[PDB]
């Protein structure tokens, strides 16, 4: 509800700050993989790699890409922050793989994948997230190809 | 202070962001995209069709129809009137491609794909009576659709296999099927996610009904099951008791309910409940009702999850000739399909103990929605959620622990969570639990607290180092699983400060532990014995539970 | 008082809509959409193609290869970036199916108008260096389908008539001609529109020759001309010349320009001007070179201007099998084409009279151009536009006042127009106006003069009364004009305030006296008076002048 007054541009500059980032880790928590947030909470209550979580995540992140469109800011801090959310949606699309032993982890949602390789390229068409010595775009694009190498879905990443 | 706003707020067309991922829409593991295939499509027996400017000539191409159906409504209707518009249209197309008796149906299971990426998209604007005439739809299209799920369980002794080995009118409606359940559940999941206001228009007696019919038409009893829908099924229970849960007004939608509709799910769900999970004959055709075991001839992934290895995906792909326009299938024959490695065999099972951990879930989740006591609340889980824990102890004690198999663990974890569904339907729900009932299972879940009340003992572990050897014996696979997670696939897993490997020379040990059936955690031990030691019914007696208690020692 | 904003401006997505356009163009005739038609199309003989991401297999669907590239970089690229993208790599699909023996060239005419398309949507984004490429590449394309535009005037005596009566191959070709001068001319429009400081990307030597060759090619000599690419051709000198005159920076061009362009265009211009048009033989096949007769044979629209009837539009859409894939084309049997109204024949003469209107309007450009004199400022334009403006108002009097066709007023104002085209080469142009061609026409010039001077005598109209009788004999076709007009399509032309049908009543009249050849305009008849009159040349003596002024009476 917060995230919706920075459009209006009343909003303020620590107070914008520690809103996304509770907002961040509001959503890291509920990133989590099965095992550490179990049927505990009633929107990770379904299991199968499919919970209420999945589609209001994928609705907050199209409201902050949204708002990551409305603002304007080339700040040093704001590119840093904005890193962290390319690397919260490669870990939520890391940890609902099925996590084998030496193969690469397939995946259980198409639909995810698409959603998180959409998101990160709208995020670097905008020329999103830059800063110096920085590996985590690196990783994220390391690691979703790590997941795509050879299988069925390099279609899918390419 | 402010920061400042963005003059040109480029907002993406979203009905644009829409018909281009409906354009690119493809599937996993056929060649061309699906509006593509649709292109390859004809139809010459409805020698024309129309119901609301969607013109189809009797040679026409399909999928140009439907790119001229789109793009027309592109320039004309906002997201959702766009939306529902092709709900309508496309089923009202898979409606009279359904009732014909010369027709192939081969592209109902692209429609209905294609349907499905229309509904998932946008659930944000997707409207309710949409989804619930698409519903519908799906529902009385499935028992159209009536015989698939309604092969006999045995063949005859001159059932012969003589046959000329066809496998694509099988693989057409085994599509039309799987897509159809996977619609159900993308449905519900849809209609979760709009808000907890705004369900009585999507629910009435005749949701109720028609999924009560194809329900039981899924979860069958004289008929061969398809694993496939049985997820779906059950995945749907597992939505609505889950927004009567999460909705304030779960009193129209429990009035609406019959318990006729709950008692006649609960007992197939006992019913799955009581079947077993074995690597070596999952993809062997063998005895029914015991072994849920993913058929050869319906194998591929499906629309939300990829639950098997998709074989079938070239077979889709060569489903069309691709360079002709037609409506009957290219040709499959069906043995050609069919070593290397049970790691499939091994997926599948995990696949199959989350599906059980599912049905334990949902019985969770509708003990929380009665609280109080009703028809269904009647004593049956402890019965059955007993005798699932006591075999799943018993023969994982036999059989598992040292079969490095990745799947001990959630194997496991289906004690460790049906423990609480025995706990708390124990503590807060006594009053129904007859005494007839728990004389009916008094061994079993005596025994069942017993198994955890051994490992009070605590003269395994007690260190860090012989523990470490036994996971190397058990529990190499999740080495391999941490390592690669270490070494790839975590952010927090690099330069570990002497604080943080800390937590995992616990972790892992405290799992392996739970592996070995030997040191759980404390807190289910608590509650393994604060039932049996609880007075609320005389499970033992003082002078019987001392019995036990020589059994460890004390 | 300030007009609030939009807060949530929804600007379309300007790819999205010219994908969207791209997708749903269709041009008029055909019954398919473009792409439809493209998708309807394979090519085997080139088994593979890839230029950049662009596979195209052996029988694969190229349209379908198409909108892969087209939603593959829809997501990626700008709007200029997705057109240049487009316009090189179906620039190059379009140069391996041209360069090729075995190989049918069927789509090359959808891709040429797809790319046309592609061009004309944006041009304020459509950039100027791929107007360079793909300009070069249509004008070395027309270098490829040479043939075409050099068939030879006549026959042989055994030329045998005797023939399959093919029509598939020559109505490819045709279009791809036609098509492509379209595209040519598309091409400078757009980079017209391109400002007024950004021509020198574009212009290089290599435009010039290409179009020289292509533009001699074009109005030929020796060979059939086609009247369609002689529209485009002389359009496209038009926008040349236009745009030289609307620079800052004209030198550089024409430093560019060797005069040997000049000199070799004018020619061809002069004998295109020396043509007449007759409604009773354009349809018919006859003498070259006089009749500009748009041959039945090729009779469709184009992608500007609808041109003819488009008798060739189903043929376009009989051109493919349409439930099928293939590069063969489907059968036209060249002579099942073809006596109601001759009023194709009208609006075929009102295009070719808007046509010569365009000749000498270039004249007129390129003098104002060559306000100093040249190579080609050197008196010609006494010559052949005194023999059009002579033979235009001669026979005009003896042919066509009372002929009542529509095409009688743009026909008489061809001559109006010219008069001033005559008039200010006299009077600004005097210095390179030789001694010699004015002798060569001495007769023709100081005639059509007179024809003026001769309707300052003023004893036909004097009133309103008998000069409406005049426009009920010869002027009844504009007063269907402008009672079609006053009835439907005018804001202002309803409950007239008595002052505006006055204006009516003096315009009409003054129109159809315009038509009948006496009573021209005063300052026209000042222009022609101000050129014989004139003591600029001896054009008369006093006592011959008075042979002329007897002629009226004076």
């Amino acid at each position: 509800q917060a995230l919706t007054e920075v459009l209006l541009g009343k909003t303020e500059l620590l107070k914008f700050y520690d809103t996304l980032k509770g907002l961040y880790i509001l959503l890291y928590w509920f990133t989590s993989e099965y095992s550490t947030f179990g049927n505990s909470i009633a929107f990770l209550d379904s299991s199968l790699g499919f919970t209420k979580f999945d589609f209001n995540f994928q609705r907050l992140i199209r409201i902050v890409l949204y708002v990551f469109d409305s603002c304007e800011l080339a700040a040093l801090e704001y590119a840093e922050i904005q890193l962290k959310y390319i690397s919260l949606v490669v870990d939520y699309v890391c940890n609902r793989t099925i996590s084998t032993a030496l193969d690469a982890p397939a995946l259980v949602c198409c639909e995810q994948l698409k959603f998180v390789l959409t998101t990160m390229h709208h995020f670097l068409d905008n020329k999103y997230g830059l800063l110096d010595n920085d590996p985590t775009m690196a990783k994220g694009i390391l690691r979703l190809y790590s997941l795509c190498i050879s299988n069925d879905f390099s279609k899918c990443f390419v | 202070n402010m920061v400042p706003l963005n003059p040109n707020r480029i907002i993406p067309d979203e009905t644009s962001l829409f018909l281009e991922s409906i354009l690119l829409h493809q599937i996993i593991g056929a060649d061309l995209s699906t509006i593509e295939i649709l292109n390859r499509l004809k139809l010459d027996y409805i020698t024309e069709f129309k119901f609301k400017n969607f013109v189809i000539a009797k040679g026409a191409p399909i999928g140009k129809s439907i790119v001229s159906l789109l793009l027309r409504c592109k320039k004309t209707l906002t997201l959702d009137r766009f939306i529902d518009t092709l709900l309508e249209d496309i089923a009202v197309l898979i409606k009279e491609i359904s009732v014909h008796p010369n027709e192939s149906k081969l592209a109902v299971p692209f429609l209905v794909a294609l349907m499905y990426q229309i509904v998932q998209f946008r659930p944000s604007a997707t409207h309710n009576l949409a989804l619930k005439d698409c519903f519908l739809f799906i529902c009385d299209l499935i028992r159209i659709y009536h015989h698939v799920l309604k092969v006999p369980i045995h063949e005859s002794n001159m059932n012969l296999h003589v046959e000329p080995q066809i496998f694509q009118y099988e693989l057409i409606d085994y599509l039309i099927i799987s897509y159809s359940f996977d619609l159900l559940e993308g449905i519900l999941r849809v209609l979760q996610s709009h808000p907890k206001q705004t369900y009585m228009e999507f629910f009435d007696e005749n949701i109720l009904k028609s999924f009560e019919f194809v329900y039981k038409l899924a979860l069958t009893i004289s008929y061969k099951p398809m694993v496939n829908v049985i997820f779906s099924a059950v995945e749907v229970v597992n939505i609505i008791t889950s927004i009567i849960l999460n909705m304030d007004n779960s009193s129209d939608l429990k009035s609406l309910i019959s318990g006729s509709w709950w008692r006649d799910c609960i007992t197939r769900l006992y019913a799955l409940l009581e079947k077993e999970i074995k690597s070596g004959d999952v993809y062997n055709e063998n005895v029914d009702t015991t072994t849920l075991h993913m058929s050869k001839y319906h194998d591929f992934f499906g629309l939300i999850r990829n639950i098997g290895d998709n074989e079938l995906g070239g077979l889709i792909s060569k489903l069309i000739y691709t360079d002709r326009l037609q409506s009957v299938p290219r040709v499959i024959s069906k043995e050609d399909i069919g070593f290397t490695a049970p790691i499939i065999g091994y997926k599948m099972e995990k696949w199959l103990l989350k599906l059980k951990d599912e049905v334990l879930n949902i019985f969770e989740n509708l003990l929380m929605i009665y609280g109080d006591d009703a028809t269904i609340v009647n004593g049956e889980m402890l019965i059955h959620s007993s005798k699932f824990l006591s075999r799943e102890q018993a023969l994982m004690i036999e059989r598992y622990v040292g079969q490095d198999s990745p799947n001990l663990d959630l194997r496991c974890h289906l004690i460790e969570h049906t423990l609480t569904i025995i706990y708390r339907l124990w503590k807060d729900h006594f009053k129904q639990l007859r005494e007839e009932q728990i004389k009916q299972v008094e061994s079993q879940l005596i025994m069942s607290l017993w198994r955890f009340l051994v490992c009070q003992t605590e003269t395994v572990t007690a260190n860090e180092r012989e523990m470490r050897d036994h996971r190397h014996l058990v529990d190499s696979l999740h080495d391999l699983t941490i390592k690669d997670q270490a070494s790839y696939y975590e952010d927090a897993f690099e330069d570990l400060p002497e604080y943080i490997e800390e937590e995992l020379k616990m972790q892992l040990n405290k799992r392996t532990g739970r592996i070995m059936q030997v040191k759980y955690d404390e807190k289910f031990q608590e509650m393994a014995r604060t039932i049996l030691e609880s007075k609320s019914f005389d499970l033992t007696t003082l002078e019987e539970a001392d019995s036990l208690y020589i059994s460890m020692g004390l």
